[PDB]
């Protein structure tokens, strides 16, 4: 029986908030203080078994905790979607204005 | 069977342009 | 391909019927007296 | 030193670096030390597609096959850590480079078998007790193929994974069921496998030279047919350097 | 498509028996199976009511 | 050109007609069936 | 609808503030934002980068914030990232990098506030055109 | 392929030369009229 | 004469059924090699990689088309403007992959029909005939070269070039309205005045010659009989003629003067056609149509759209839908 | 019913081109002086 894997995706918490496992990147632009650094970070940290991990992450200013704690609420995890983050389709997702 | 059609017409079209050169009825002054 | 089975019967009789109203008429047009 | 005018529309620029027949050397590994490879490239030279068994069920063979994609098949600047475990043995961890080219192949008969010659997350590893890499060196391992579409390629129809038709819309009325196949959209991701297989070494510089030889599927038009199997084979080099 | 492979036909003595081949000159042919000395051990029976030969 | 003397006209009479298009569509009627089997 | 002094009434600091413009000061804002912005910036996005657009509320959520004159015109003196964390004047438009980005040369305060009210304006004319690129057009 | 390459090359500068040649091969002088144009 | 004096007599001849001619020893074999591959192609040729990204479109019979859908597909876009003969391939599946034929034929193409202009010089001046049949024929000429030639050098690829087939041709089409406004092209009307007129002044030229012709034949049979090849005095009354248009519309809208008349029939679609090719051409380096999009705004400057927004709208569906996996970055710029 | 699709065509030309023929002989017969 045949699915859609990103329109299945759609049906969970990543089609509600930013999936940190999945995502592409200029969703972090929704969002105060986190793109581009923050979300460069996320990105190229991932994946995240929980969202809270995304404050485990090296090299991070108090500052950037700080943020990320905020934001957290906007934040999700899901389990990795080859077909959303092959090609490097998190960092350009063929999709422009 | 369409090809086969297609190709045929097209043939008959050519030899028809032989035909309509080649073998036309001959411009005569009188 | 999936083509209408009759579109071989309907472009043969199109170009046949009248090519063979033509050449009939043709071929009768050489044949009166010069 | 040729530069890029002296190479291009040559053709060498989709071929490997070779090292001549001297080069016959070992490069000592300390195991203290931590190694990368700078530069992995591979030249394929053939491609072989395993025939579909007519229904005989005996063993199908692999089959030469004709590149018409051109001089556009190599995989190269390609870089990663080279670990040196605890039993001795030496594991390549890729990390980048052009680690990926799309390939069409065409089999006797006219059939056009397109892949994603690849070696992307490729993780392989030599035998126990390597203290110097020499033309006794092998590396064997696997790594990933992906969809040779990603998931925004559109089919004729418009309909695609990431974006397009869900349906066949030129048949508004057609029963969708026999369609599904067509109408929705799969993303494929296997393993393959490698070996390459140390010819030359250069005990001086850090450079090997040898062929390889991978094994994988081709593309499976995101889920609308059945891929094909491919054995790649071809020559390899790398640049191993202490990091 | 391919070869089913090579069918022998037996009895419950187990004893094989031969289908008899369709010679060319038939559109149809009954279906008779011998033993190898060409006595009649089986068939597809047309009228059942005093079939002697079944398979069954 | 100079015309060629072995040229003839070519006839078919009304009773030969009749008799042609009988033994084509009498042909016609009979071979159909098997035409389309 | 007029171009009323209400729409020319924009957001002049994160305070609360505003500043009224006059239509002068809009069409100088348009001309030089054509001028120095538009090769970039035409219709509110951005070519070079489509994931950051001119909208309000983009802007709004810029760090610091960009959806007022002040945040705007120290943009066009000390442009950053998103997210404030890198300046940016060595490949962006900018007073402080006005001899790589020679049509800032002659751009005055005054210039940079006209430019930012067009910013802040147009989008309360256009809606979603202004950062909407061609789906809208 | 280089042998087709080499048929072509020749073919073609053998029609090239003929029209080359023909064209001045007196073609002023191929009219039916004034035919003194030297 | 010796043999290369006869052969020049020969091909100069204005006996030969068909002229043949010094244009014509290059045309000929051009046209033929051109037509084989085409016709090959078209029956035969597997799909091709039109766009170089490894989505090979069929155009040929046999592969699936028809009349109507059938092409010759253009040579790939991974190829541009590099010469593409066949020696350049590595097999002819490779050449055929990569459309090696539209290459082939459209150059030998281009290189016949240019010497089919010549020729109808050289023919013209053979007869003791004016010369200018050939700068007719040097309008839809340019246009081919317009859709071949330029439009590929401009945009940097062959790929771009009209493909040889209906369907084809309509795709080259929708994708050069949407990516140069072409309706909206001053040389395009000029050209659509040209084809549009050519086709009025045709069928006018037609009906008014046609409406004067002098009786010289009975009900029951045909009035072209009443004319025979050759005859000197001319077969309508252009007085006759001239007095009914003049009429029509008024006296100095006329024409009594023939050669005038010609000559404006000759020079109206040839000029109007020269345009069509020049917009093509020139739109070939992105001078596009006139852009009116949101030309015209209100006094609070709402957008007002006129009918050229409306055909920016279908424009921004053609530039968005064409070559669905071309694209990878924002801006189309050839 | 099942009928070979080409029987339709193969009837048909079988009945109309030697019908044709004929009529094209006999009608240029007829326009021959008399
Ligand atoms: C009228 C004859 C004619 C002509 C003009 C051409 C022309 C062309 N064919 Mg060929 N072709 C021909 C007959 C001809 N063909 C025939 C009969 C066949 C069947 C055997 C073929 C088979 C064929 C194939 C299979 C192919 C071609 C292709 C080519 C092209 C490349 C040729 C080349 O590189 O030449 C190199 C030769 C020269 C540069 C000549 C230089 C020598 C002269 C003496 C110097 C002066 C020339 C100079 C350039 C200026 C011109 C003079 C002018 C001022 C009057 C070219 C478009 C290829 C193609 O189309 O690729 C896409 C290709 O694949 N052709
Ligand atoms: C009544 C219907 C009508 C009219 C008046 C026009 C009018 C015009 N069309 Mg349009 N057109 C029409 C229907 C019509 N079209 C249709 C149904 C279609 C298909 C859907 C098109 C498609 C079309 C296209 C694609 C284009 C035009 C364009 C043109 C112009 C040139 C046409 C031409 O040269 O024809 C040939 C006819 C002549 C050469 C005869 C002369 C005609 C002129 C215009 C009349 C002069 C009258 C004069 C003003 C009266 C003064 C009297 C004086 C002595 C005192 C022209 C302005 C073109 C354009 O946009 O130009 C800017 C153009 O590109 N038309
Ligand atoms: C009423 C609507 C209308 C009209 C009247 C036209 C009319 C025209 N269109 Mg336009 N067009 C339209 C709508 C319209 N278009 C629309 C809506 C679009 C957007 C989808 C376009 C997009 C468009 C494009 C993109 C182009 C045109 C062009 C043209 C012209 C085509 C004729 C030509 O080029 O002759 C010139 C003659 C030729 C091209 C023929 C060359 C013949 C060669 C030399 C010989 C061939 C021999 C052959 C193979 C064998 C012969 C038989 C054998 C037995 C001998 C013409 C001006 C084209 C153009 O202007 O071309 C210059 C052009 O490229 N149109
Ligand atoms: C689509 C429009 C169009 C076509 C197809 C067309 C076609 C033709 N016009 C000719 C002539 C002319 N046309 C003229 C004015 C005009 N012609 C116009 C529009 C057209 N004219 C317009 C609008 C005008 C007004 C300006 C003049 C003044 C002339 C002539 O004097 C000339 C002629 O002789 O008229 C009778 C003929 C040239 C003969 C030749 O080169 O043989 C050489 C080629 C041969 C024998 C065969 C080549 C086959 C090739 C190799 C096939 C492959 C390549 C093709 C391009 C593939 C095309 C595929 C399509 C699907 C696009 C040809 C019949
Ligand atoms: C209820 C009411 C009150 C009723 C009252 C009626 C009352 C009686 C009316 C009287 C008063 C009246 C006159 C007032 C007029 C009102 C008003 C002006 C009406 C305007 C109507 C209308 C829009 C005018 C349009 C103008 C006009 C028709 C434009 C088209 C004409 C066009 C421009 C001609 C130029 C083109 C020219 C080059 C054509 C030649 C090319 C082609 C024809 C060559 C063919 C050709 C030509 C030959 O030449 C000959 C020889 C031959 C062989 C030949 O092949
Ligand atoms: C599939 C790949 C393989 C391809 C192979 C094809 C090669 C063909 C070679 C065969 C040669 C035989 C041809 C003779 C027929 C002939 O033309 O004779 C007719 C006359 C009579 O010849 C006349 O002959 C006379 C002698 S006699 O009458 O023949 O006895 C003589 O007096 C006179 O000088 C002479 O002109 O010839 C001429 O008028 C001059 C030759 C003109 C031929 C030009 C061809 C133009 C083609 C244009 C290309 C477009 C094609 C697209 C199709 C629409
Ligand atoms: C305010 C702007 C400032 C000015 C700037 C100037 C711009 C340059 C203008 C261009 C000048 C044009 C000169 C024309 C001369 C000429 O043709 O003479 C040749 C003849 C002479 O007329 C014939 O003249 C004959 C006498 S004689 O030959 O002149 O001696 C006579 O016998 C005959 O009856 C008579 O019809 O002209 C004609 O045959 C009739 C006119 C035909 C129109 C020609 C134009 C070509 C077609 C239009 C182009 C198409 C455009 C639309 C696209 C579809
Ligand atoms: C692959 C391409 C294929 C295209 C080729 C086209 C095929 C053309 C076939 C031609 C056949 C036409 C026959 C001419 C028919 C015709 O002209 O007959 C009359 C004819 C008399 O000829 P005459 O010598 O009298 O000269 C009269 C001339 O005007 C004839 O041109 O006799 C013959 O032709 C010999 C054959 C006798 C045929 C008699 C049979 C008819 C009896 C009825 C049979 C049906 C009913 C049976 C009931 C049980
Ligand atoms: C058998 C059969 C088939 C069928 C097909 C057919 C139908 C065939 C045909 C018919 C046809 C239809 C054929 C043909 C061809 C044609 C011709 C043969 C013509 C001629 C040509 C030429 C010779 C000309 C040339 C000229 C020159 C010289 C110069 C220039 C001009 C011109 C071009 C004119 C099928 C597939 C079913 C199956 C198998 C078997
Ligand atoms: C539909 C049908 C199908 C198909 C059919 C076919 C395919 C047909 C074709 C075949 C054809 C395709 C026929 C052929 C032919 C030919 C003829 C009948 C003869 C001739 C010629 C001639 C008559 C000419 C004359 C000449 C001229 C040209 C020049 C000079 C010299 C001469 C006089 C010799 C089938 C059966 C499968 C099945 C069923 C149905
Ligand atoms: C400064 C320049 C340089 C150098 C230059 C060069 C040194 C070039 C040259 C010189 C030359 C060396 C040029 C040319 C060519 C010539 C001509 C253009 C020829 C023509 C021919 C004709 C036209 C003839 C005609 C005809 C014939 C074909 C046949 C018979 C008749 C007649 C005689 C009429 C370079 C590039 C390095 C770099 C940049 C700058
Ligand atoms: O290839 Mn045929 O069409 Ca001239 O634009 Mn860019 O490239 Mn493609 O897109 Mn749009
Ligand atoms: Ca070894
Ligand atoms: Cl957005
Ligand atoms: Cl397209
Ligand atoms: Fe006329």
């Amino acid at each position: 029986e045949l699915v859609n894997v990103v329109d299945e995706k759609l049906g969970t918490a990543y089609g509600e908030k930013i999936d940190l496992n999945n995502t592409n990147i200029a969703a972090f632009i929704q969002y105060r203080g986190l793109y581009p650094t923050l979300a460069k970070l996320i990105v190229k940290n991932a994946p995240y078994e929980s969202v809270e991990d995304v404050l485990n992450i090296p090299g991070l200013t108090e500052r950037q905790k700080q943020i990320l704690r905020e934001n957290l609420e906007h934040f999700t995890v899901t389990e990795v979607e080859t077909a959303l983050v092959e090609g490097g389709d998190r960092y350009n997702n063929g999709l422009y204005k | 069977m369409e090809t086969i059609t297609y190709v045929f017409i097209f043939a008959c079209i050519i030899a028809l342009f032989f035909f309509a050169i080649f073998f036309r009825e001959p411009p005569r002054i009188t | 391909m999936e083509v209408n089975q009759l579109g071989l019967i309907a472009t043969a009789l199109f170009v046949l019927v009248p090519s063979v109203f033509l050449i009939i008429l043709y071929v009768q047009t050489e044949s009166q007296q010069k | 030193t040729l530069t890029y005018d002296d190479i291009v529309g040559t053709g060498l620029a989709n071929k490997c670096p070779t090292l001549d027949d001297t080069a016959r050397g070992a490069y000592p590994i300390d195991s203290s030390q931590t190694y990368r490879i700078a530069r992995l490239c591979l030249q394929p030279t053939t491609f072989l597609v395993k025939e579909e068994p007519k229904n005989k069920r005996q063993e199908a063979e692999f089959v030469p096959t004709k590149l018409v994609t051109r001089e556009t098949t190599s995989l190269d600047q390609i870089q990663g850590e080279l670990k040196v475990n605890s039993d001795g043995s030496l594991t390549f961890v890729e990390e980048d480079g052009i680690d990926f080219q799309p390939v069409t192949v065409q089999m006797a008969g006219g059939e056009r078998i397109p892949l994603l010659f690849t070696v992307k997350n490729l993780v392989a590893s030599t035998q126990p007790n390597v203290t110097s890499i020499t033309t006794s060196t092998d590396f064997k391992g696997e790594f990933n193929v992906p969809s040779y579409r990603t998931a925004n390629f559109l089919d004729p129809k418009g309909r695609g994974l990431a974006s397009g038709y869900d349906s066949a819309i030129a048949l508004p009325q057609a029963k969708e069921e026999e369609l599904a196949r067509a109408n929705v959209k799969r993303f494929s991701l296997t393993k393959g496998q490698i070996s390459l297989n140390v010819a030359k070494v250069d005990g001086r510089t850090g450079e090997i030279a040898g062929t390889f030889e991978s094994e994988q599927l081709s593309d499976d038009d995101m889920g609308a047919h059945e891929p094909h199997e491919v054995k790649i084979q071809g020559v390899f080099y790398a640049s191993i350097e202490p990091a | 498509q391919a070869w089913k492979g090579h069918a022998v036909f037996r009895n419950k003595e187990g004893e094989e028996l031969f289908v008899r081949r369709m010679p060319a000159f038939f559109e149809s042919f009954p279906v008779i199976l011998t033993d190898k000395n060409g006595v009649v051990k089986a068939d597809i029976p047309f009228r059942r009511a005093e079939s002697k030969y079944s398979f069954e | 050109m100079e015309p060629n003397p072995n040229r003839q006209p070519v006839e078919l009479n009304r009773t030969s007609l009749y008799l042609g298009l009988l033994l084509i569509l009498v042909l016609a009627l009979l071979f159909s069936s098997y035409f389309f089997n | 609808a007029e171009l009323t002094p209400e729409v020319l009434t924009v957001p002049l600091n994160s305070e609360g503030k505003t500043i009224t413009l006059t239509e002068k000061q809009y069409l100088e804002g348009k001309r030089l934002f054509q001028y120095a912005c538009a090769s970039c910036h035409v219709g509110g996005i951005t070519k070079t980068n489509p994931s950051l657009d001119l909208r309000t509320e983009t802007l709004a959520l810029a760090t610091p914030p960009r959806d007022n004159i002040e945040g705007l015109v120290d943009y066009m003196k000390n442009p950053t990232t998103y997210d404030g964390e890198q300046e940016i004047a060595e490949v962006h438009p900018s007073l402080r990098s006005a001899d790589i980005f020679p049509k800032m040369r002659n751009l005055t305060e005054k210039d940079l506030v006209a430019i930012a009210g067009h910013i802040l304006v147009e989008p309360k004319i256009l809606g979603d055109k202004w950062g909407g690129g061609k789906v809208y057009y | 392929m280089e042998t087709l390459k080499i048929t072509v090359y020749i073919v073609v500068t053998f029609f090239v030369l003929l029209f080359v040649f023909g064209f001045l091969s007196g073609d002023p002088a191929r009219n039916p009229k004034r035919k003194d144009l030297e | 004469a010796n043999l290369w004096e006869r052969f020049c007599n020969w091909v100069t001849s204005t006996d030969n059924r068909l002229y043949v001619g010094w244009f014509g020893v290059i045309m000929i074999p051009t046209l033929l090699a051109a037509t084989i591959c085409f016709v090959i192609a078209f029956i035969a040729a597997p799909p091709v990689d039109i766009d170089g990204i490894r989505e090979p479109v069929s155009g040929s019979l046999l592969y699936g088309n028809n009349i109507i859908t059938g092409a010759v597909v253009p040579s790939s876009n991974a190829i541009g403007l590099h010469f593409y003969p066949i020696w350049e391939a590595a097999s002819l599946d490779e050449w055929l992959y990569n459309g090696g034929p539209y290459q082939l034929i459209i150059f030998h193409f281009l290189l016949g029909a240019s010497c089919y202009m010549g020729r109808q010089w050289e023919l013209s001046y053979r007869l003791g005939m004016r010369p200018w049949i050939c700068v007719a024929y040097s309008a839809p000429l340019a246009s081919a070269f317009a859709v071949f030639l330029i439009y590929p050098i401009g945009q940097g690829s062959f790929s771009d070039g009209m493909p040889l087939g209906i369907s084809g041709t309509f795709n080259f089409m929708i994708v050069f309205q949407a990516e140069h406004n072409i309706l909206m092209h001053p040389f395009h009307q000029l050209g659509v005045a040209g084809v549009f007129g050519g086709a009025l002044f045709c069928a006018m030229h037609g009906s008014l010659v046609t409406s004067s012709l002098i009786r010289e034949t009975t009900e029951t049979e045909s009035a072209n009989y009443g004319y025979k090849f050759g005859q000197e005095e001319e077969t309508y009354n252009i007085v006759a003629a001239h007095g009914y248009f003049g009429r029509l519309i008024f006296q100095y809208a006329s024409f009594n003067n023939s050669r005038s008349l010609h000559f404006f029939l000759a020079a109206w679609p040839v000029v109007g056609v020269w345009f069509a090719a020049l917009g093509i051409s020139t739109m070939a380096f992105n001078l596009n149509g006139f852009n009116f999009n949101h030309s015209v705004i209100d006094a609070k400057g709402n957008v007002i759209n006129t009918w050229a927004d409306i055909i920016n709208r279908a424009n921004l569906g053609m530039e968005v839908m064409h070559e669905r996996n071309a694209h990878n970055f924002p801006l189309d710029l050839a």
